[PDB]
RNA sequence: UAGUUGGGCACUCUAGCGAGACUGCCGGUGACAAACCGGAGGAAGGUGGGGAUGACGUCAAAUCAUCAUGCCCCUUAUGACCUGGGCUACACACGUGCUACAAUGGGAAGUACAACGAGUCGCUAGACCGCGAGGUCAUGCAAAUCUCUUAAAGCUUCUCUCAGUUCGGAUUGCAGGCUGCAACUCGCCUGCAUGAAGCCGGAAUCGCUAGUAAUCGCGGAUCAGCACGCCGCGGUGAAUACGUUC
């Protein structure tokens, strides 16, 4: 995976939006197109609406999701069976 | 079926490269400067019977030899026209250009000029059979060992395209020692592209 | 081919037994041009035969060939709506071809773990006129005898 | 959508990996040689004309 | 002096190589060569058709012929003599 | 026998240990080198001192039921959080980007030609 | 006195020198048995001596490179036959009738474009 | 210690210029012919082997996305910019491959032999760190000089002993390494763990006539990264062709 030296990756525009809200009694949804961004522990408690190609899917970030990309929780293809 | 390009087949056997330069790191740069040089000259001198451009590169210089059946037109009065050509090429190439005009003797034996001539006539609504026959006459009178010509497309506006060609003498496309000149020229008509192919067989090498 | 019979390339004799037949056997057992492995199998098996028997292994192998090489073969012939087999005498070159092919093919199907053991056992059995390779020869003669009515063809 | 594609390729890439090679003669994106900056089609076409120095049909 | 000549055609290459030897030798210097070096070859394989038809190809090659000249105990005239002599554009030349 | 598994008695120790879930070829070599048991001895020849040393060595590692619960918990987590991988696990499809138009028979099971 | 011979086989080139001796063959500073560990290939190398009845008369110092052990073995066999030709010109007939003087011109056939190998073609499906 | 250094290019090799095969020589057959059969010499013999080279045409065969172009259509749009997604979706059917189903093998150790090629911010020696992928300092080379590149089959010993296995390596968990702004959808590689089908494949069907098939690796184009594909290279190296009814 991504080299340990490089550290974990998150887009600064997304990281800024979460940082602006950390000290918030009531959080609000963060609309993002950054599927590539890693879920940091600071994301826990937020709902990040992730673009899946056509819409923003609201994903609630539980502490069990840390380390996974935001895109892992916004499937791009719809398949209900043949 | 399909046939190898008559010139591409003999390049490196009896025909030499037109791009007469060597390079390793600037090969890509030099090659595509040649294409811009050749393209520019084909526009500037479209009225002169310009057939072969040979490009030689010596350090920052670019020596260009232009073969023309109308050298007087290309040069102009007192070198006015060629001098205007070096400046335009200097600007285009970005370096020093020397232009050498070469007289094409026997233009009737030069495939590109013959093909271009036939192409111009077809644009004038000249009978395609007539245009090829009189090109064949001139080439044979000039002493060609043989000539072969072909015109393809919507001949005389026919709805169904077809190819009509004529030949005279010998055109041995498989003989590798034969000096066979080839050219493909397009005539744009009211009905679309007409393809003119000319093969001229000169003294074998 | 249509033009006619072709040249058959000669094989050089075995280095240690000085027999072309041994070289032909090595080629038959060979797989993927790995002649070193093929030669080792044949030479190990001739040493096994030199152990289970006191006789020259080359002699035992030649006796196995005598019992395995067929004499009459069936040549399929399509006549009209009926396709029947015609007995045919086997030319000497094909005789050794069939013998080598049968001895090797049935050795590969034997039960012993290693090929040289399987080959030595198959050779010795054939030298005694028993085993699968001999049974292939018996069936081939049996088929020709049954179809002996088509000899005139 | 050729001309816009040709123009956009000419401009500097926003990210380094996004820079790609097109045929300088015709703009073909696929099968572009680095030595000649030409696609396989233009390369074969110009090699026949004898306008690519040093190149000739290979046989052995 | 070590002179490496490279060209796509050996006919001009020999002609220019001889000129280096003739001028350099005539001016009193003693020359080694010309030494043939392995001609380089690069192979390009292109699909012959513009669309599909993968099995039909055409092979193109570029051959770089090369020579080596070593001038030993060169005279002072060599430096200018081997520089007044201008080689055809097709023949590449490096000195030392 | 060692970790609740009757390891093959006829085989050499390096291989017999591999029959323990969580011990592969490399791990078996490591535990034998640590205990000091030759790799070529059949386990039928292992003395109670050697066997107990192996058991002590193996008890350090996570094997058998402990390993199986560990891995199943990982997959359980992927499904619970609703990740893309978890859905792949739950729907029986390749989880590591493999194409499914063809193949994928290991995950999908036997072909249903219907 | 030494007798020189060049032998070639596939891409192997063997420079062979004969000197009167014990039949010893050394190849690239290593004896024939170590360098060519195949018994049948070493028998190939000694074919020229057998046909010319010079077994045991001559030592062989071989400087060979390129190709493989079988190719080098055939190259050495070619070099000895040529070197043995300098020993006594009248060995020509015996060496010739054995095919030892012939340079085996069989080389690897080039891969063809469109074919997986020189002759092997891609598997074909009518429909 | 080293073709190392001196010395020499002799041999090899590199490459220009040449020599050589031409039914030319000899016997036989043949219509005083063409030609065929055999022979000698020769490295090579009858086109020596292979390649390039593809007649007039055929299938209104393929390509209006390489390019070009008649006519038609769109023009605040069918043009143009962007981020994300898709082209990699999977109850299924087929084509082409790769790896297997083992002992002519698997594993470990030791030892040998190529060729075509590629390389400047590229190929990278050597040393050190890491189980490894690789990292680090650093070296030579724009190169028959340095490097990629000590090729794998192979050979010699040890081991395993017929077992769905020490065969097979799919799948999955975890941990890493790289390239990249980024590898979740969609990358390649590594370690540990996991250890699926598969016991040689129905009807049917494919390639190949020798340095070929079979098998073994190696290089290259595209390319930041990424092929079991493609192109090329050499190693090892067979079986068979009676014959022309189908
Ligand atoms: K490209
Ligand atoms: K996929
Ligand atoms: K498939
Ligand atoms: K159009
Ligand atoms: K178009
Ligand atoms: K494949
Ligand atoms: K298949
Ligand atoms: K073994
Ligand atoms: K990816
Ligand atoms: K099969
Ligand atoms: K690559
Ligand atoms: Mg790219
Ligand atoms: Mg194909
Ligand atoms: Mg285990
Ligand atoms: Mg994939
Ligand atoms: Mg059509
Ligand atoms: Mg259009
Ligand atoms: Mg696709
Ligand atoms: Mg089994
Ligand atoms: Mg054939
Ligand atoms: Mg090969
Ligand atoms: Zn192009």
């Amino acid at each position: 995976g991504r080299s340990l030296k490089k550290g974990p990756f998150v887009d600064d525009h997304l990281m800024k939006k979460v940082e602006a809200q950390q000290g918030a009694e009531k959080k609000k949804v963060i609309k993002t197109w950054s599927r590539r961004s890693t879920i940091f522990p600071s994301f826990v408690g937020f709902t990040i609406a992730v673009y899946d190609g056509r819409k923003h899917v609201p994903v609630y970030i539980q502490e069990d999701m840390v380390g996974h990309k935001l895109g892992e929780f916004a499937p791009t293809r719809t398949y209900r069976g043949h | 079926g399909q046939k190898v390009h008559p010139i591409g087949m003999r390049v490196g056997i009896i025909r030499d490269w037109d791009a007469k330069w060597y390079a390793e790191k600037e090969y890509a740069e030099f090659l595509h400067e040649d294409l811009r040089i050749r393209k520019f000259i084909a526009t500037k001198l479209a009225d002169a019977a310009v057939s072969t451009i040979e490009i030689e590169r010596a350090a920052n210089r670019v020596n260009i030899s232009i073969h023309t059946a109308k050298p007087g037109m290309v040069i102009g009065k007192g070198g006015s026209e060629v001098e205007n050509l070096r400046k335009e090429l200097n600007k285009l190439t970005g370096k020093r250009v020397h232009i050498n005009i070469v007289e094409i003797k026997k233009p009737d034996l030069d495939a590109k000029l013959v093909g271009e001539g036939i192409a111009r006539q077809l644009e004038n609504r000249v009978a395609f059979r007539r245009a090829q026959k009189q090109a064949i006459q001139r080439a044979m009178r000039a002493g060609a060992k043989g000539i072969k010509t072909q015109v393809s497309g919507r001949l005389n506006g026919a709805d169904i395209a077809r190819s009509e060609g004529y030949s005279e003498g010998t055109v041995p496309l498989h003989t590798l020692r034969a000096d066979i000149d080839y050219a493909w020229e397009e005539a744009d008509t009211t009905y679309g592209k007409l393809g003119v192919k000319v093969w001229i067989y000169r003294g074998e090498i | 081919p249509r033009k006619g019979p072709v040249a058959k390339r000669d094989v050089l004799p075995d280095p240690i037994y000085n027999s072309k037949l041994v070289t032909r056997l090595i080629n038959r057992v060979m797989v993927d041009g790995k002649r070193g492995i093929a030669a080792n199998i044949i030479y190990n098996s001739f040493d096994i035969i030199k152990e289970s028997t006191g006789n020259d292994p080359l002699e035992v192998f030649e006796q196995a060939m005598k019992n395995v090489m067929p004499v009459l073969e069936v040549k399929a012939r399509r006549v009209g709506g009926s396709n029947y087999q015609v007995p045919v005498e086997v030319r000497p070159e094909r005789r050794t071809t069939l013998g080598l092919r049968w001895v090797v093919n049935y050795a590969r199907l034997r039960g012993e773990h290693t090929m040289e053991e399987r080959l030595a056992k198959e050779i010795m059995d054939a030298a005694n006129n028993t085993g699968a390779s001999v049974k292939k020869r018996e069936d081939t003669h049996k088929m020709a005898d049954a179809n002996r009515a088509f000899a005139h063809y | 959508a050729k001309k816009s594609m040709i123009a956009k390729n000419k401009r500097p890439a926003k990210h380094s990996t996004q820079a790609y090679t097109r045929c300088e003669r015709c703009g073909r994106p696929h099968s572009v040689y680095r030595k000649f900056h030409l696609c396989r089609i233009c390369f074969r076409e110009l090699a026949y004309k004898g306008q690519i120095p040093g190149v000739k049909k290979a046989s052995w | 002096i070590r002179i490496r000549l490279k060209a796509y055609e050996h006919r001009i290459l020999d002609q220019s190589a001889d000129k280096i030897v003739e001028t350099a030798k005539r001016t009193g210097a003693d020359v080694s060569g010309p030494i043939p070096l392995p001609t380089e070859r690069s192979l390009y394989t292109v699909i012959r058709a513009t669309h599909k038809y993968k099995d039909s190809r055409e092979q193109f090659e570029m051959r770089t012929h090369k020579r080596l000249i070593d001038i030993v105990n060169p005279t002072p005239k060599t430096v200018d003599a081997l520089m007044k002599l201008d080689l055809p554009s097709g023949v590449n030349i490096e000195i030392k | 026998r060692i970790a609740g598994v009757d390891i093959p008695r006829d085989k050499r120790v390096v291989v017999s240990l591999t029959y323990i879930y969580g011990i592969g070829n490399t791990t078996a070599k490591k535990v034998l080198a640590n205990v000091g048991v030759s790799e070529d001895v059949r386990v039928r020849d292992l003395t109670n001192e050697q066997t107990d040393a192996i058991r002590a060595e193996i008890d350090k590692l996570k094997v058998e039921g402990d390993l199986r619960r560990e891995v199943n918990l990982n997959i359980k987590r992927l499904m619970e959080i609703g990740s893309y991988r978890g859905i792949r696990h739950r729907r029986g499809l390749p989880t590591r980007g493999q194409n499914t138009k063809n193949n994928a028979r290991t995950r999908k099971g036997p072909t249903k030609t219907v | 006195v030494q007798y020189s011979g060049t032998g070639r086989r596939k891409n192997a080139v063997a420079r062979v020198r004969l000197v009167p001796g014990t039949g010893k063959i050394t190849v690239n500073k290593k004896d024939v048995e170590e360098y060519i560990p195949h018994a049948d290939l070493r028998e190939v190398i000694n074919q020229p001596f057998g046909v010319t009845e010079t077994k045991g008369a001559y030592d062989v110092i071989v400087n060979v490179n390129g190709g493989g052990y079988a190719g080098q073995s055939g190259a050495i066999r070619h070099g000895i036959a040529r070197a043995l030709l300098q020993v006594d010109p009248d060995f020509r007939s015996a060496l010739k009738r054995a095919g030892l003087l012939t340079r085996d011109a069989r080389m690897v056939e080039r891969k063809k474009p469109g074919l997986k190998k020189a002759r092997k073609a891609s598997q074909f499906s009518k429909r």
